[PDB]
């Protein structure tokens, strides 16, 4: 009836042409609103086979949060190796919008509803849409931001989990607030999380992972090295750039409730969209803060031979972060 | 012409630290991980760990953390392995080597295909030192430090020398067996 | 986390004849296996890939083959630049590693006299790679005080030789040597 194709998807937004916000700007050039009633066909006896480390849709969410950033964060200045950039470099606002994934005439979307599915391998109840749940192109490393939550048990994500070289998505199941504020070293920007509720997911995780392992001990301890972006839950926020140690987030003790992390904002940073440093100008004057939810991780398990397996906090590519959320799905040609 | 090279051999002393380089070159260097693996006298390989260069992300193997720190330079195609606190069994060969396909083929990345010349390292409380030439009635070559000599016989002209053991005093020894037998320790300008 | 164990630990062939090499993975699940190829003051060489795939430049004489825990690296016909040590590797994990050898002589001994006096008994030549080396001074066999070290396989002739150094209260200075191409050991003295 349908086999496994590519084509060019379609994104779509609730975006209102009043909006300044950046996310809403684009959008309102490149996605057509909701359909309003979506007509999702579950289909008996049928089962299908997915691999999210394999799926282009993700090369396609790639490429647009790209296009976003061209036009909603345009650095001052932009350095690669082949070439050097200086332009215009106003502030904007900005706030990410959800963005669903439609599909065209001759193609449909084919979504996994069982609750567990690692995201490579067949799947018994499978659906049918015309396009994805809205996704918000939220850009960040080590912790994953606003995205969805697993339905009913924590999910480990992983190519090949014997191989120390491919990132451990993990879906957590109970989000974790984190509040991140820059008020008004006068960089300096903080953020906020319940020890006890991080520590809680920190255990219902550092349990699930013993589970794909023998009677081995877990731990975890902060990055192994890397550029301040892998080494910081970076992130960007009201377009300035967070980069927070969570040095108190990735520990085998696990503070008290209310734990604190340093930031800093940076106007230099490496690029995700490309290898290279943009510089941005300096952070606007306010308070500048976020309220996030924490809905998944991203991870490394130490190699070579160990009694204990570690984890560490891995930024990735970004591909990755798309793929938590890219994972329910495959594209097929009737 | 994909080359990996690396810098020349290094000796350093117990409770020291040592950085080696490994220049790439025939390929986008942010492309590939280079992983790092050594081999003692003899012995087989071990590895060390792995970077990124797109991001400088690493992992170490759990047998030395904090005695290694592994590095990049995009700018000159460079990589490095720097291993603090050394003990005497660290002396060996280093090897800088990348896996086969693109981290971006997401695919089996620990086929290495490409290897650096290696990096002979020597840890030891022993300073340079030349040979002493006795004559077998060969010649044993004894008493010198650090590797390599090389032994000839009339001058290239007479065509088994033994690998040298190193003895509990630090100091290496072997045997080469009118006869004369030509003696050269680069390391002390030696030439007998 | 994975243990690789390869078998034999040393192989010893002819040209032309089939050269089979194992590798035996411990608890393994995994199905990728590369094989590599070293010989001495160089650098290891990737043989086969992802299991059962020739490298790139790779003669048509090799194979891989297996799956899950026991791998298998085949030469149809073993030439004289194919006898070499040869690992296994998985992931981060490496093999112990197997000797390829030229299979086919008694030594010949020779001692040699000298604040220090270093005695040396030379072994030339011999095959196969077990030997023994006593030192005897005064008739006393000797322990802890020497040192001994062995070549490659010769180029011309595929056997070893050994060198070993003991390092005047004492008269006779003996170096007994039992190898099984000798009747009885051979001593050599002064
Ligand atoms: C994850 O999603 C939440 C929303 O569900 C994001 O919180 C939003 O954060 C932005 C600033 O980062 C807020 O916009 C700002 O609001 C203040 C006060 O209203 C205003 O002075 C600024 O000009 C700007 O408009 C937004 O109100 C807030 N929304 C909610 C519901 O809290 C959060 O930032 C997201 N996380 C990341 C990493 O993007
Ligand atoms: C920059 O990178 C290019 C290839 O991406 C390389 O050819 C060039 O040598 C690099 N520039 C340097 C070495 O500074
Ligand atoms: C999340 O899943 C874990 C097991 O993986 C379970 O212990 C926990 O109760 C779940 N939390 C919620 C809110 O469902
Ligand atoms: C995080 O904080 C710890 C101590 O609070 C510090 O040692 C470490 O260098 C910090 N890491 C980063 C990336 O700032």
């Amino acid at each position: 009836v349908w086999k496994e194709a590519k084509t060019t998807l379609f994104c779509a937004s609730d975006a209102k042409a009043y909006e300044k916000e950046c996310h809403n700007v684009w959008a309102t050039h490149a996605c057509v609103p909701t359909d309003p009633n979506p007509q999702e066909v579950v289909l008996e006896n049928v089962t299908e086979n997915f691999n999210m480390w394999k799926n282009d849709m993700v090369d396609q969410m790639q490429e647009d949060v790209i296009s976003i950033w061209d036009q909603c964060l345009k650095p001052c200045v932009k350095l690669t190796n082949t070439s050097t950039l200086t332009q215009a470099c106003p502030k904007v606002t900005f706030d990410p919008i959800p963005i669903h994934y439609c599909a065209p005439a001759g193609y449909a979307i084919l979504k996994c509803n069982n609750k567990t599915f690692n995201g490579k391998g067949p799947c018994n109840n499978v659906s049918t849409v015309q396009c994805t749940h809205g996704i918000k192109p939220v850009v960040s490393t080590q912790l994953l931001l606003n995205g969805s939550l697993a339905e009913e048990e924590i999910v480990i994500r992983s190519k090949d989990l014997s191989d120390n070289a491919k990132i451990i998505i993990v879906q957590l199941n109970k989000s974790v607030e984190i509040v991140c504020t820059r008020p008004n070293d006068i960089r300096q920007a903080y953020c906020n999380i319940s020890g006890r509720n991080w520590s809680e997911a920190v255990n219902q995780v550092k349990k699930k992972l013993k589970e794909h392992f023998p009677h081995k001990n877990i731990s975890f301890q902060s990055s192994s090295g890397g550029d301040l972006e892998i080494t910081t839950h970076s992130f960007n926020c009201g377009g300035e750039f967070f980069y927070c140690n969570t040095s108190g987030l990735f520990n085998d003790t696990i503070s008290n409730a209310t734990i604190m992390l340093p930031c800093r904002i940076k106007q230099i940073i490496n690029m995700w969209q490309e290898v290279g440093k943009a510089i941005y100008a300096p952070p606007i004057k306010g308070n500048i803060t976020c309220k996030s939810d924490i809905t998944g991780l991203l991870l490394l398990r130490d190699g070579g031979d160990t009694n204990t397996e570690i984890f560490r906090p891995g930024g990735g590519d970004m591909r990755d972060n798309w793929r938590s959320e890219l994972y329910k799905y495959k594209v097929v040609e009737i | 012409q994909v080359q990996l090279v690396q810098s020349g051999a290094e000796v350093k002393k117990p409770g020291a630290s040592v950085k080696v380089s490994c220049k790439a070159s025939g390929y986008t260097f942010t492309g590939y991980y280079m992983h790092w693996v050594r081999q003692a006298p003899g012995q087989g390989l071990e590895w060390m760990g792995w970077i990124n260069p797109n991001s400088g992300g690493t992992n170490y193997a759990q047998k030395f953390q904090g005695r290694v720190t592994m590095t990049r330079d995009t700018s000159i195609s460079t990589a490095y392995m720097e291993l603090s606190r050394l003990r005497s069994d660290d002396t060996a060969v280093y090897y800088c080597a990348r896996g086969k396909y693109c981290t971006a083929r997401d695919y089996y990345n620990w086929d290495f295909q490409h290897w650096g010349q290696g990096t002979l390292v020597t840890v030891s409380s022993a300073s340079t030192k030349g040979p002493s030439v006795f004559p077998l009635a060969g010649c044993l070559v004894k008493d010198y430090f650090p590797e390599p000599v090389t032994v000839s016989w009339n001058s290239g002209a007479l065509t088994h020398t033994f690998p040298a053991v190193l003895q509990s005093s630090g100091l290496y020894s072997l045997s080469s067996v009118t006869y004369i037998c030509n003696v050269n320790h680069k390391p002390s300008n030696t030439k007998v | 986390e994975i243990v690789l164990t390869q078998s034999p630990a040393t192989l010893s062939l002819s040209p032309g004849e089939r050269a089979t090499l194992s590798c035996r993975a411990s608890q393994s699940v995994s199905s990728y296996l590369a094989w590599y190829q070293q010989k001495p003051g160089q650098a290891p060489r990737l043989l086969i890939y992802d299991a059962s795939n020739r490298a790139t430049g790779i003669p048509a004489r090799f194979s891989g083959s297996g799956s899950g825990t026991d791998f298998t690296l085949t030469i149809s016909s073993l030439e004289p630049e194919d006898f070499a040590v040869y690992y296994c590797q998985q992931y981060e994990f490496f093999g112990q590693g197997t000797k390829l050898e030229i299979k086919r002589a008694a030594p010949s001994v020779f001692i040699f006299p000298p604040g220090t006096a270093s005695v040396v008994c030379l072994l030339n030549n011999f095959y196969p790679r077990e030997a023994k080396v006593q030192w005897k001074v005064d008739n006393a066999l000797q322990s802890g005080n020497s040192q001994e070290s062995v070549t490659e396989q010769d180029s011309k002739d595929s056997t070893y030789s050994l060198s070993s150094t003991l390092t005047e209260k004492h008269k006779v200075y003996a170096c007994e040597v039992t190898h099984q191409g000798l009747s009885s050991p051979v001593t050599k003295s002064f």
